């Protein structure tokens, strides 16, 4: 009710979005590095040959990841609407 | 006797009634359509009916140009409260919806300006977020009373008004962008680093670099920036009411 | 109650420091009109009693007033109702 | 039911009119009856006695509910008759007139009752 | 006590305000406006087609009032059906326990604010409230807790509209709407989490608790 | 039945362990009342039309405009109720 | 036992003023019409066929799937009620058994537990002792729930074409497109090529 | 057997009341509307020409389509009925006659089949003898199904256009130019060119 | 011959309603909203004039267009209706002539022969035996066509500017740089320095004509 | 003076049009024009509300017809009451200050094509020119302000952009797109300028 | 009043410059108040509607 | 104030016509008392008058209650309309000018123009609420 947990519940929310989009944008981020300092050492320029591995990375990273966002985010709306009757005002 | 005279109870109850709606079809949260109209007639009428009695009834008819300019000055007053209070959460939205686009949430605005395709969903976070803040600090509850009190600094009979007045609430524009900035400020400016060093990146081997790899982490980095830039808006939601406040209450008398 | 009483005594004071309404008027008039009714009504049943001193003229224009007076009371009922009907119709 | 007990008053009153009618009739109709003595109720005093019963229970459908099943005081004689009868025209005809217009009394005040509720009720 | 003609003449009347009744001292509002809010979170704005929801509402009511009926039935409409208490008061005694259910879900600021509104003396106890203070105050703290309970449901749904996005984006598929992408992900999210048992349940101690 | 009397004896045993309004019961028991209202009139006018002693023409025509006073009562409570119902259902939300 | 024929007719003429709340809440209108919203939503087009359409089709699929339902009850109650065989009142309650089957064969376990407590029910004992106000918010709770099962899933394919087309669009190079306005016409040619409506009803019909 | 007079024009005001579902459902309105519909979102002007200038233009066209078939309609069972000839319910079944027979020759037997076996009918020995509760819904849907194929199927120049403006602007480094802005005159001027409003038109008559 | 009064009042209640489609089908005013709602798109502001006032301009423009044969059909019909010289019927018959012709001069002889051959008319001796089922929405689709042409034709020095901001945006190696933004207030600048909403409006009235 | 109930009626069917009244007659148009073209200006399509921007409009308009509406309680509100001038000669007496404040705001070629549009050959005084003649011609101009007003608001937001984006090639950069670095610093430019107190000064003084 | 007379004497100063209840009753003044009643929500509704779509516009 | 004056000439009629009727009545109640002069008033100059000047009373005070326990009580009141003497037409022994026929007379015409008075009232209220209505 008061605006302390109020801020805090933004928070743990923005935080747990934090979490959920974390693995992928960092390997979507990853993986064009990489692309883009292979791509300066061989001195080759085009900008869509960094385009097709990201994809597939990012992609990849829903096999491997997937299950442990999909638990994270369930459970975190789970307890959300359970504690929903204890700080309402 | 069996009198009940019905034209001094109607002239008693109509124009509080009138002004009192007038605020609620206007004022935050009590203006949201989720709300039933029948909802917000009610909770008008109830409010009417605690008020009016201590109220000197006014004895205009209805049938008179009079009680146009009577029903013109309270709608005028409602909406000019109810859109100074307004004013605030869209300063909120301003703050937010900047944070977003320098996130790079939304880059189709800058290639084809208002294209039906824009999501301010940082916008909307923090909207819903001071909304809840609102609710939490009772401004509700304050905006009704203001409503009440203005009747004492300008009462229902109809008065003569002043100008520059006006122009107040209009100049109160300039406080959404003006507060906005400063919400951004903590956050933008080190965007803007970041961005920065991205050009230094580019200044080393030719292209190979931004589009490829300065989304995501400035995304990411925006992420939780602003993550932990949260707590920051209460005291400034705070700040941002008891401006609303005070200048109603300066510029409304 | 004791705490109801001390109420009363706190509202004793409150006045000596200090130093009806629509609904009522509605409730009133409903008690007007029902006190008239019962009037004409127990008027009847005593003059079918056979009770001395109860002339039939009395009694007949005494029901014709209480039969107006509950008219009077059905119409301002209707009227009423349309307007609070009037009234809740208004969009916001 | 509240419907009965506002109408009960009216609907006794205008049964016992109907049962006196009925005995005023008679004494009328025995007029010429050597020996017949002249018969009549206090209305007054019976309507008391019907204003101020256990339907058997019914335990199933088969069961069989319960099924239902005035005083008559003589009237003074005023001439003495060799036949033995009391019966007086004049005396017997008033009564029988008055007793037919408080029976209208009767149907005009119940009739109001009932339109008026019922007037209560129509819209 | 009033004629019977003035007994079903008030009892008519009366009838009408029942609408008034269930939106401003029932349970209805909150109900109602938390349905509203999820409609609007899911992105489905005509999807649980409002009649359905009215009724879902209107049973969810029925069943979280019930004990207040019940002590309005047992107190006052089995003696006055049974001729031992008059209509007007009748009346008197049934709105004590609605009074009493409105007064605990309200909160101490409506009633300062409407208690100060009033110019009436001050109120010692919750005994001295009368009903003309407890009415729009009740309605004020409706309105506000389901706007709370509304507020913090719509986080999840735009949170996860959020990460779609920023997903989108890492990519570069700047030109793709986030909205469309979000919509079967939200409804997959409904379907897990017991999307209506959690809501249900949890409304319901909103108003036992 | 066999199992109704299993029934019988099952309430039997919550009466020893003992020693809630209903909405549709409540408009059942008012149907119910203007039913019987009707149906004890009707056959008050049966007997009386078919000759049996003991009943008379005024009692006959009060307890048929008791019945129909009834019957008005029910359509008014119907009336209101429909527009209650109606207006509620017609709400958006 | 049995009602006067006013009494009759006016509850039959009232009864009527809940056709629309029966055809929603208890039959299978609600599931059929929230797919076909979410449909609608899908194809990339909010509006392309006319709520009218729509409406009167999910009519007709919620007459047919139905009819046994309707059959049933006419065979119980409708019929031997019209010759004047039983009472109004238990007419209704034999009716009301085959709706109730119906009703129980597609209600969640939960959302039934669930409002038996809200409604302080405590020894329930054979699925033949819910009563009809617990079991009816259960299935409307059960018929959303499966609805949205039913649509996020239907929306799958094309959010499976709109993301190749966007990669291969973006990865070909032109990023400046927008990808729906290509994507649409391969969602309908996706649509009409599986025989899209044919294949939804039947899913439909068999979810039952 | 003739009704009534006053159940006649009770009957005859009940049907008027349901006249857009029938124009919806059995006529061509529902194909025309929709592939207007879809080919205004294909122009990239989703509100170039106002709705109720495209509903007229339906309007009219099925009226032109429909001629033949209520011209069936007025010499086989309309006339007799107005010459008193006939009576009301003979007079709708000659009348329900050549409307069923439009709607079969537009019906897919897929689907007609589908709502058969749904509605568990029984074999029913050629066309002559199906009930109009499973013709309906089969046309419907075979509407639906046809209407979006034309709409794909229209939806293909237009993305032609896209591409070439695309792929011209790419080739020439404009990386930033989005291509929208400059395919839209390019749309107009290509269906201005090709006569498209009356050609597309022209072509939704002769499909019927 | 003369209908009576009560049947004159409700053909003229009832012809009231078609009010829009009467405005939209056989007026001007199809033309002139729709050159607008692609004019709004030329100058890169979506938003624009708001559509009300746009609606509003429209209306006004086509009040001036049709004022000519708004007094020929005051002058022919209306005015005997008024001075009792005249029949409902007849008038009907009478006044729709000038509008006929008008709406026959603005629509394309191939659209006319299609709907003519969709629906099966006869040998038309000329133009003045044309059916108005038949010329109604002929001039519809003529209507949207010359709309189209006169749209495409607006688009055209605006694309110029886009085309010659780019150019010169990408010649200076600013690839990076969208050219809408920096194009927008150039195109204001060609709407405001030629006049562009008086000279299109002009433009349209003399096409009508 | 006509009977009253055609009174409310002619009053409550004009009570129809305020909108048309708000945007036709007023200046409503141009501010809300003003303000849409500075919010595509920013880059920013949805920074303030649409309701914001439309209350603003109306506080805007409202002053700005204060003038105008004083002259209306002058020569209309307060006579009615007095009855020295009532019904016709009044509401057209109250309604000829928008008829000045309109003329005043209307250019001369607007009135002309307007004038020639109706055939309207002896219009030969400015101070009895037709409702209809005046009030698109008003429209127009309004229009051809609004998009004036809103270029040179264009003009130095524009420029920033350009410089940003010049600063950026010049340091090397060719990738880095130059909207994302120019939005705070026209955000930083137009708050500590107060860009939105003289830009209302400046509507205010552009009548 | 005082306030009262010195409004009196300057609506001279202007003049110089310009220089029981029975049922017949109590039901005309009860559809008097109806009709006004029903006037000021009419207007009340033209009013709110006219705001209501100025403020659903899109700038 | 509009609607007040429009709405002010029928019914002060009506309300005169009340009165007339009441005096017609108690006309007819002093049918057979001796010594009894019939009265009567003059419609259209009463009318007339009552419309230039407001309706005004004889006495009609009564005891002012402040407090919710006074007893509330009034004395005598009347209208401040003319009340002229019938001409009697033929002459009495008891010495009353009241003349049956001429009332009966009067006391029918008094109620067709009274029901003449409602019905253009009702008339011209429905006629505002069909423009209300909406």
């Amino acid at each position: 009710m008061t605006p302390e947990s109020v801020m805090m519940m933004g928070t743990e929310a923005m935080k747990v979005a934090l979490a959920l989009a974390a693995p992928l944008l960092l390997v979507a981020l990853i993986t064009g590095l990489i692309i883009s300092i292979l791509q300066a050492a061989t001195q080759i320029n085009e900008m869509t040959l960094s385009f097709i591995p990201k994809i597939v990375a990012v992609f990849i990273a829903i096999i491997v990841a997937g299950p442990w966002m999909l638990n994270l985010l369930l459970d975190y709306v789970r307890t959300l609407f359970s504690n929903l009757p204890y700080i309402i005002g | 006797v069996t009198s009940e005279q019905w034209l001094y109870w109607l002239h008693l109850y109509f124009w509080p009634l009138l002004r009192v709606l007038a605020l609620i079809s206007t004022a935050p949260i009590l203006s949201e359509r989720a709300i039933p109209k029948r909802v917000k007639l009610g909770l008008g009428i109830m409010i009417t009916l605690v008020i009016a009695p201590s109220l000197p009834a006014n004895d205009t008819p209805l049938f008179s140009i009079a009680a146009l300019w009577l029903a013109m000055q309270q709608i005028l007053i409602g909406i000019a409260l109810g859109f100074t209070m307004q004013f605030a959460f869209a300063a909120v939205r301003t703050a937010g919806e900047f944070i977003g686009l320098q996130m790079g949430l939304s880059f189709a605005t800058f290639v084809d300006p208002g294209s039906h395709l824009n999501m301010p969903v940082l916008a909307r976070i923090m909207d819903m977020l001071a909304m809840l803040l609102f609710l939490t600090f009772n401004g509700h509850l304050w905006l009704i009373s203001l409503l009440v009190d203005t009747f004492h600094t300008l009462p229902i009979g109809s008065n003569p008004v002043n100008s520059n007045a006006f122009m107040a609430l209009a100049r109160a524009g300039g406080l959404i962008f003006l507060n906005g900035l400063m919400l951004a400020l903590p956050v933008i400016t080190l965007l803007l680093t970041l961005n920065l060093a991205l050009g230094l990146l580019n200044r080393m081997a030719p292209q190979l670099s931004i589009f490829v790899i300065g989304f995501p982490l400035t995304l990411t980095v925006g992420i939780m920036l602003m993550a932990a830039l949260m707590p920051l808006i209460a005291p400034f939601c705070e700040h941002l009411f008891s401006e609303i406040f005070n200048l109603l209450a300066d510029i409304v008398s | 109650a004791i705490q109801g009483i001390e109420g009363v005594i706190s509202q004793l004071q409150a006045t000596a420091m200090a130093a009806v309404s629509f609904a009522g008027q509605l409730h009133a008039a409903l008690d007007r009109i029902s006190d008239r009714q019962a009037a004409a009504r127990v008027q009847a049943e005593k003059f079918t009693l056979g009770e001395p001193g109860i002339a039939l003229n009395d009694v007949m224009a005494d029901m014709q007033k209480a039969s107006v007076s509950m008219q009077m009371g059905i119409q301002v009922r209707n009227k009423l109702v349309a307007a609070y009907q009037e009234v809740m119709s208004m969009q916001v | 039911d509240r419907l009965d007990a506002a109408l009960r008053f009216q609907q006794e009153a205008l049964n016992l009119r109907a049962q006196r009618q009925e005995i005023l009739a008679a004494n009328i109709a025995n007029a010429d009856t050597p020996g017949y003595q002249a018969r009549d109720i206090d209305f007054a005093s019976e309507l008391k006695k019907v204003m101020v019963g256990v339907a058997l229970t019914l335990t199933s459908s088969h069961h069989i509910p319960a099924q239902a099943v005035v005083d008559l005081l003589y009237r003074v004689p005023d001439q003495p008759s060799l036949d033995g009868n009391t019966v007086d025209m004049d005396r017997e005809r008033t009564q029988f007139a008055d007793n037919s217009l408080k029976y209208q009394m009767g149907l005009t005040v119940l009739g109001s009752q009932l339109k008026g509720m019922m007037n209560v009720l129509q819209g | 006590s009033w004629s019977l003609s003035v007994q079903t003449l008030v009892f008519i009347t009366s009838l009408t305000f029942l609408p008034a009744i269930l939106l401003m001292m029932t349970s209805f509002t909150r109900i109602i406006i938390v349905f509203g809010l999820l409609r609007n979170a899911l992105g489905t704005p005509s999807a649980p087609p409002n009649q359905v929801l009215l009724g879902l509402a209107l049973f969810l009511t029925f069943f979280i009032m019930s004990p207040v009926i019940d002590k309005i039935y047992v107190d006052a409409y089995q003696p006055f059906s049974e001729q031992k208490i008059s209509m007007q008061e009748a009346l008197d005694k049934g709105a004590q326990p609605l009074r009493a259910f409105m007064l605990r879900q309200t909160r101490e600021a409506d009633l300062a604010l409407f208690a100060r509104l009033a110019n009436s003396g001050p109120l010692q106890g919750p005994e001295a409230v009368p009903m003309r203070i407890l009415l729009p105050a009740y309605v004020t703290s409706e309105l506000k807790t389901a706007f709370q309970i509304g507020f913090t449901i719509f986080i999840p749904f735009l949170i996860i509209d959020l990460v779609i996005a920023s997903v989108l984006m890492a990519l570069g598929m700047m030109m793709v709407p986030p909205a469309t992408i979000a919509l079967p992900f939200k409804l997959m999210l409904f379907v897990l989490v017991d999307g209506w048992q959690l809501l249900m349940g949890s409304l319901a101690q909103s108003f036992y608790s």
